[PDB]
């Protein structure tokens, strides 16, 4: 056996997140320092759920002060707690 | 999160001092009875925390779970602390500490949870007068 070198559209959860930071770096190069969009990591899933459910109680957190599309998904429920 | 939970701790220390101070002879006949009726409400506040501690022995308790459990005690000790400070700040002895409790019974009339606590304290404080 010598398998079919993971076709892209099926191989994710590491290779897609690697891949997100690749297209992010590409856009940053096409801008050239004038974009500089970091933090393509961090953290986990369940603790983020307890975090956002805590935001509904008014609570402050590590990312709530007072890929990369989770900021938009997070704003939709952040403005609920405000 | 513990900053949100600590108001019931602050509303406990200002109740035990009121009962410890107004159990002295100089405070008449009725302010004795007002500090008398609050201690059956101190008993339940302790019983919840001992039951939560014995539950915490089994590891089946969380900080969010505890904050869910103590929600009635946060209200009941707050009404007792409000009555405690209202009797202390304006000096209320005898009939004057019988008027203020009748006022708070009219303040809470539609909740029926804080009314019943306050109406219990009125009938208990009205016994000597």
């Amino acid at each position: 056996g010598h398998r079919e070198e993971p076709y892209l559209t099926e191989a994710g959860r590491d290779a897609f997140d690697k891949f997100c930071r690749l297209h992010q770096g590409e856009l940053q190069l096409l801008a050239g320092g004038v974009l500089q969009a970091p933090q393509p990591v961090l953290v986990k899933e369940c603790e983020l759920v307890k975090d956002v459910l805590n935001v509904l109680i008014g609570v402050v957190s590590a990312t709530f002060s007072l890929p990369e599309s989770i900021s938009s998904l997070l704003s939709e429920v952040a403005e609920y707690g405000t | 999160l513990v900053h949100r939970i600590l108001p019931v701790a602050a509303s406990y220390s200002a109740v035990t001092r009121f009962i410890e101070e107004k159990s002295s002879f100089e405070y008449g006949q009725v302010n004795h009875a007002l500090a008398a009726a609050m201690r059956t409400l101190v008993k339940e506040h302790l019983i919840l925390v001992s039951q939560l501690e014995q539950l915490h022995r089994q590891g089946l308790l969380s900080l969010q779970k505890l904050w869910f459990y103590i929600q009635p005690a946060m209200r009941t000790m707050d009404i007792l602390a409000s009555l405690a400070t209202s009797v202390d700040k304006g000096e209320c002895l005898g009939g004057s500490t019988l008027s203020l409790l009748h006022d708070r019974s009219f303040s809470y009339t539609g909740d029926s949870q804080a009314q019943e606590l306050c109406l219990y304290l009125t009938k208990a404080a009205s016994a000597p007068y």
